[PDB]
């Protein structure tokens, strides 16, 4: 099976950089897409962004300017880095495997389709607060 | 954020999420039990990953003007959870935030 | 003796009702003979000339006249030449713009702010800002096509007046000009469908045995070469998005029909030609053309001009399509040609007389036959 | 009763100007727009009058 | 003498705008409205001009 184990500092201060990891076991880090999910307490979760090899990485536009994601192929870890940490960043953070598919509605040749993504294996996550 | 559904054990629950669709959609639904990470129930409107029972079945993404619906038949006590949808609509920008969910309360 | 006279419109069926008001079912067009006769003239020779034929000029004139008369009483859209405030439609993450107008209502003291969707081809920017104008205001007034009038082609027979006769050439291989040996006399022609298209001739009559190439002067590069096929190739065309129609009052009983919201996905119009049929057909045309040149023959996409000449213009369902044929004039798949659609039209090069084609609700599906080509020419090729 | 005294703003021979004028109309020819003293001729809704 | 340089406000192809333009007219075609520099063409009082 696949286990994703998140790890991080728990508590950080405003304007500090937050750096979280994810120990991937059962898969290789370059086998799938990885994504990070953030769930402010009591709120519906946000998709932070996703990272993969071949440059297929993107970020939630509201976070993009402060966020970096990467795959550590030597340690088989997935990393998440947020700069400029603030009150709004207090949330449960999760590491998850991302799989995708394609929805076709029109002519393929005219690009009448889109890629959609879903999160399959989820880790337990960590609680990150600020003060 | 969440709304509510009260269902007796064995009854069918109807969970809705999101706004009216404009174009073709691929709706992904997730289930979060309190204290747990959320997990996937269905993707692409009706495709269940292995391990999910067929009591969980979504509405089609083939029509327009409707909202996503997850039908859970024969609701069990173990189905008490917060259900969320992630809507991928062909005429809207990628939605990076899951929609507000529904707490399904099993009256057991 | 050879002569030029006035022929009359005749039709086969009176199956057309008065609701459709087809312009080729004018109720001023007579029925033809349900059991027509044809007399073979034995031992005669007659010189036919398709390039100097006056039946062609008369048919052309009748069609232009018919369209102008049919549109004569319909709503003028000169009140729409106002600044349009336009943004893109929510076909977001192309060619359809959502535009706002200030339109005078039935009461002259008031204007209402209204919206309509337009195709990009019908709208020209004024500014670099979101300020646009319709393309015709620069040249001409627009007459709205009558919403109740069909322009679907109905076969028309052109028949001789008393004292006149129509001779028909029955030589299967008759080409351009010259003698015909098998000649017969008829009261009138077969039904001809007044189909309008610019690159590929649609829904005509096929050659009996082989591809026949007709020209006035085959050695003059300025002439059109008309190629009649002996086998048809089908085209499947569609307008895949679901349109709605918004009725806008622009005066006292004067209604404008605007495209309303698009329902469902926004997709591009297109035409489907089987690849295998096209490949053998175009190669056979090159082979037959070769008999007149003795050079290797190749095809190329058109060189340029406005859409009427550069694309396969045609009408279908009342909608006006401009399809890109670069994939034809160049496996077992289907060739899918992207097409564009436009509503502000200047037919038959009559610049100065614009027409607006109102939207059609629902989806459009066309089936048509390619029965010929219109080709021109610019080496051992 | 049935006769109304109505004021109009009518464009004059010179297009830059309008003149305020009066006419009497029968009630049957005039339809209210508002609950206030604002009316329209009955045909403007359907047709031009010759 | 008899030639006047006149300014007009003329509606352009786009109905929302007018352009200020000039033309010369012969005195015989132009009738004063005011004692000031304000004139009308002689026909507007009687007929449309083709
Ligand atoms: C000119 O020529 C051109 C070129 O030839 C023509 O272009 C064509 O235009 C049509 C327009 O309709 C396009 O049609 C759509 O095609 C898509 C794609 O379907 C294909 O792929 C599907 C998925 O592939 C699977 O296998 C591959 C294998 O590798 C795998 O990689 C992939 O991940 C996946 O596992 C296949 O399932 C599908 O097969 C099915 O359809 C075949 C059609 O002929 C049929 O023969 C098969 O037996 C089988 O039935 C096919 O291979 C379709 O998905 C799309 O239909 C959906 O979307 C429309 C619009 O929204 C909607 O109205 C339909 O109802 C349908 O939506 C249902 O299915 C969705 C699937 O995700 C689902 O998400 C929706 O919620 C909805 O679900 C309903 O049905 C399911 C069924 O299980 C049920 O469970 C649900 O509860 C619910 O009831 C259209 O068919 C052509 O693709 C396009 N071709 C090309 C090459 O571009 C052009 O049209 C021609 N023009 C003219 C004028 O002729
Ligand atoms: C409108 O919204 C829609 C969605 O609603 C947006 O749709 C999609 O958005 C994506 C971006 O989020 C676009 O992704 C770009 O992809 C480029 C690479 O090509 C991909 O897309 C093509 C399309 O056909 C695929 O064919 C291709 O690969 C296929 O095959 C892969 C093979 O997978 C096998 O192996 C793996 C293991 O490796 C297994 O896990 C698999 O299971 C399988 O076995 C498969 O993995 C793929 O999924 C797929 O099937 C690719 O998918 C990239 O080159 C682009 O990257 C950079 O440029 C774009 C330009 O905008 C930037 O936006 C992007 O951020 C990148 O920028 C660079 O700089 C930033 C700076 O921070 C760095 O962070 C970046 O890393 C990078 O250096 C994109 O990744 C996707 O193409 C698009 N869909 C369509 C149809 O366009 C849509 O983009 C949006 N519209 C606009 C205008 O934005
Ligand atoms: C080369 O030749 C080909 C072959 O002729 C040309 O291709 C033809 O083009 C026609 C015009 O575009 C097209 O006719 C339309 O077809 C639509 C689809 O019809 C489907 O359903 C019918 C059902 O038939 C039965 O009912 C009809 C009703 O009249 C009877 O007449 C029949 O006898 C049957 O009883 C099938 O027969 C078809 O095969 C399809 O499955 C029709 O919907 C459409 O009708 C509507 O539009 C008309 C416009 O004039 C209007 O008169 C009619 O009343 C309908 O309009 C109503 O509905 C609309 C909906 O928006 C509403 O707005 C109106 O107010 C009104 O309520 C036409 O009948 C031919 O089907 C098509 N043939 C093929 C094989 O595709 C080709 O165009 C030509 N080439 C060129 C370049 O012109
Ligand atoms: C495009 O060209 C094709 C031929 O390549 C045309 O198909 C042919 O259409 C004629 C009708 O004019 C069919 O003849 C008759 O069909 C009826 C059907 O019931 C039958 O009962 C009669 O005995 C007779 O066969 C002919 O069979 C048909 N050919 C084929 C191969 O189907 C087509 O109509 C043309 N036009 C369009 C728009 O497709
Ligand atoms: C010369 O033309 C006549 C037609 O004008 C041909 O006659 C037709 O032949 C077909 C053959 O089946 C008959 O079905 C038609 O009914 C005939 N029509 C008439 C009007 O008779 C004649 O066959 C042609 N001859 C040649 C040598 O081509
Ligand atoms: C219509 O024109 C206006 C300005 O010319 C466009 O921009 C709006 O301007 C108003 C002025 O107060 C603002 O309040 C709006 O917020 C502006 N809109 C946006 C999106 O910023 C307006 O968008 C134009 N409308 C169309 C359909 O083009
Ligand atoms: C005619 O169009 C103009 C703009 O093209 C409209 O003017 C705008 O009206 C809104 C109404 O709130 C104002 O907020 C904008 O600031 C106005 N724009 C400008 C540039 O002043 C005008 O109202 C329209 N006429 C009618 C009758 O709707
Ligand atoms: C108004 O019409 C004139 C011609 O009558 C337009 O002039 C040309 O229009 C074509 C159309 O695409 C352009 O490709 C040419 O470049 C235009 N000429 C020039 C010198 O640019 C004119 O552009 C039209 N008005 C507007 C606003 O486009
Ligand atoms: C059909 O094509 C033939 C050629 O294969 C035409 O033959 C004519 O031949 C003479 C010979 O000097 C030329 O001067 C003529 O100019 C050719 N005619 C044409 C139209 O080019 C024949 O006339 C053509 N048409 C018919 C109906 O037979
Ligand atoms: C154009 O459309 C027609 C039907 O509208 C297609 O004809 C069908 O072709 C399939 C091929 O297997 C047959 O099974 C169907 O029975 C045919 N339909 C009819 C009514 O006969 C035609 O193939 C299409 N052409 C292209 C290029 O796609
Ligand atoms: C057009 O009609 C309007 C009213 O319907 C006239 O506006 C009034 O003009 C008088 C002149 O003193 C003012 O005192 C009123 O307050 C105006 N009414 C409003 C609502 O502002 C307008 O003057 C008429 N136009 C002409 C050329 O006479
Ligand atoms: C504009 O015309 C419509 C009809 O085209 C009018 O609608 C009806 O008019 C009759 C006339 O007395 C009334 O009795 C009906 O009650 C009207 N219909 C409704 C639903 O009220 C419409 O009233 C006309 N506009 C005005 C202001 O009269
Ligand atoms: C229509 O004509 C009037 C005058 O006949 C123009 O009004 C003048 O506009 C200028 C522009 O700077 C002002 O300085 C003057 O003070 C205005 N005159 C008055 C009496 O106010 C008007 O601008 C013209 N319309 C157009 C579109 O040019
Ligand atoms: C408007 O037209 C009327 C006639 O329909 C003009 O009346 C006379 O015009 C002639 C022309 O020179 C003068 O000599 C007369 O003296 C005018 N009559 C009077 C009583 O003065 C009228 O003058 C025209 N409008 C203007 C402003 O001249
Ligand atoms: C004309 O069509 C028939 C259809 O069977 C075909 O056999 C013949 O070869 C075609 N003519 C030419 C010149 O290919
Ligand atoms: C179509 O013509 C272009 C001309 O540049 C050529 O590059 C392309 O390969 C041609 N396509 C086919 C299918 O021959």
């Amino acid at each position: 099976q696949v286990h994703l184990q998140e790890s991080g500092p728990g508590l950080v201060k405003p304007s500090e950089t937050l750096s979280l990891t994810c120990n991937v076991s059962g898969t290789l880090v370059r086998d799938n897409y990885w994504s990070w999910i953030r769930q402010p307490l009591g709120k519906q979760p946000e998709w932070i962004g996703y990272v993969h090899d071949s440059g297929d990485t993107n970020y939630n536009p509201s976070l993009k300017s402060r966020v970096h994601l990467s795959l550590d192929k030597s340690k088989n870890l997935v990393s998440l880095r947020l700069t400029g940490v603030t009150a709004a960043d207090s949330a449960i953070y999760y590491c998850a495997t991302t799989k995708h598919g394609r929805r076709i509605y029109g002519v393929v040749a005219f690009k009448e389709w889109f890629t959609y993504f879903y999160m399959d294996v989820w880790g337990k996550g960590t609680s990150v607060t600020v003060s | 954020a969440p709304t509510f559904v009260s269902v007796a054990p064995g009854q069918t629950a109807r969970i809705t999420c999101g706004e009216e669709s404009l174009g073709s959609r691929s709706v992904i639904w997730y289930q979060q039990r309190p204290g747990q990470a959320p997990s996937l129930i269905i993707y692409n409107n009706n495709d269940r990953p292995s391990g999910i029972p067929d009591r969980f079945s979504g509405s089609p993404g083939s029509t327009f003007g409707t909202t996503a619906t997850l039908t859970i038949t024969s609701v069990e006590a173990g189905d008490e959870a917060d259900y969320y949808c992630h809507i991928w609509d062909s005429r809207r920008p990628t939605n990076w935030v899951f929609g507000e969910g529904t707490t399904l309360i099993v009256l057991s | 003796k050879d002569a030029e006279t006035t022929l009359f419109c005749a039709s086969d069926a009176k199956a057309y009702d008065t609701e459709k008001r087809n312009v080729w079912a004018t109720h001023c067009c007579v029925p033809t003979d349900p059991n027509p006769q044809e007399i073979v003239l034995e031992n005669v020779t007659e010189n036919f000339n398709m390039w100097k034929n006056n039946m062609v000029e008369q048919m052309h004139t009748d069609i232009i006249s018919l369209w102008d008369q049919s549109l004569k009483p319909c709503v003028k859209l000169t009140p729409l030449c106002v600044t349009l405030n336009c943004t893109d439609v929510n076909a977001t993450n192309e060619e359809i713009k959502n535009c706002s107008f200030n339109i005078t209502t039935e009461l002259r003291d008031k204007k209402k702010k209204v919206y309509a969707l337009f195709y990009k081809l019908d709208v020209v920017p004024i500014d670099d800002n979101n300020s646009y104008r319709l393309i015709n205001c620069n040249t001409s007034a627009i007459t709205q096509a009558c919403p109740k009038v069909s322009f679907e082609p109905i076969p028309i027979h052109y028949c001789a007046p008393a004292g006149f006769a129509i001779l028909k050439c029955n030589d299967k291989k008759f080409n351009g000009t010259g003698p015909c040996k098998n000649v017969s006399t008829v009261q009138c022609t077969h039904g001809i469908k007044p189909v309008v298209s610019t690159q590929l001739l649609l829904n005509g009559s096929l050659a009996e045995e082989e591809i026949i190439i007709r020209s006035e002067n085959i050695t003059n590069n300025a002439k059109t070469i008309i190629v009649q096929l002996n086998e048809s190739v089908e085209i499947n065309c569609t307008r895949p998005n679901n349109n709605t129609r918004k009725s806008i009052r622009i005066g006292p009983g004067q209604w404008f029909y605007a495209t309303g919201d698009i329902i469902g996905d926004i997709r591009q119009a297109h035409c489907n030609i089987s690849r295998t049929k096209w490949n053998k057909t175009l190669q056979q045309v090159a082979k037959k053309l070769r008999e007149h040149f003795n050079k290797t023959i190749i095809f190329n996409p058109s060189s340029g001009g406005d859409l009427e000449i550069t694309t396969h213009s045609f009408n279908c369902g009342g909608e006006f399509f401009y399809c890109n044929t670069s994939e034809l004039f160049n496996t077992n798949n289907t060739i899918t040609l992207p097409c564009r659609i436009k509503q502000i039209i200047n037919m038959w090069q009559r610049v100065g007389q614009a027409m607006y084609a109102p939207p059609i609700e629902g989806k459009i599906r066309c089936t048509s036959n390619i029965t010929g080509l219109l080709l021109t020419r610019d080496n051992n090729t």
